[PDB]
């Protein structure tokens, strides 16, 4: 069958940023319940089983814009660049900021997803399609085999 | 969410 609301679809695909590979693999989705990025899940919709296909899809529809907000300055005496720091939110769900550069007091940091600005380039096949089980509609999401 |  092909792509559509309420399928349960399984691709092989390579995501490359910027003309580098990132991540590749194979997963299983239920479509059309928000659960891909809205651009690859919109390349995606109609797609006949055994389709292969480049899908370029730009950072907004994607993981967003950069947040310019998002970036600020630290003190160096504020911490315990492609730095990685879990700290914790000022009132819940932690945000993990990345550092960019430091020199002397001064840190930048930066709060942003590790996409975010980024235009994605995928390389796709469609494996299988099927039809979402009742259980899978329920918890809105696949149950790969 | 994904590809994750
Ligand atoms: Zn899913
Ligand atoms: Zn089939
Ligand atoms: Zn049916
Ligand atoms: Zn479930």
């Amino acid at each position: 069958m092909k792509v559509g609301q309420d399928k349960v679809v399984t691709i092989r695909y390579t995501l490359q940023v910027e003309g580098e590979v990132l991540d590749q693999g194979e997963l299983s989705y239920l479509h059309g319940h928000r659960n891909l990025i809205p651009g690859l899940e919109e390349a995606l919709e109609g797609r006949e089983e055994g389709e292969a296909f480049q899908a370029h899809v730009p950072a907004e529809k994607a993981y967003g814009p950069h947040d310019p907000e998002g970036v600020q300055v630290v003190p160096l005496s504020a911490f315990p660049p492609g730095a990685q720091f879990y700290a914790q939110d000022m009132e819940g769900n932690p945000m993990p900021l990345t550092v960019v550069a430091v020199e002397g007091e001064e840190v930048t940091v930066d709060f942003n997803h590790p996409l975010a600005g980024k235009d994605l380039d995928f390389q796709v096949e469609v494996v299988k399609v099927r039809e979402a089980t009742p259980e899978e509609l329920l918890h809105g999401h696949a149950h790969p085999s | 969410a994904l590809p994750a």
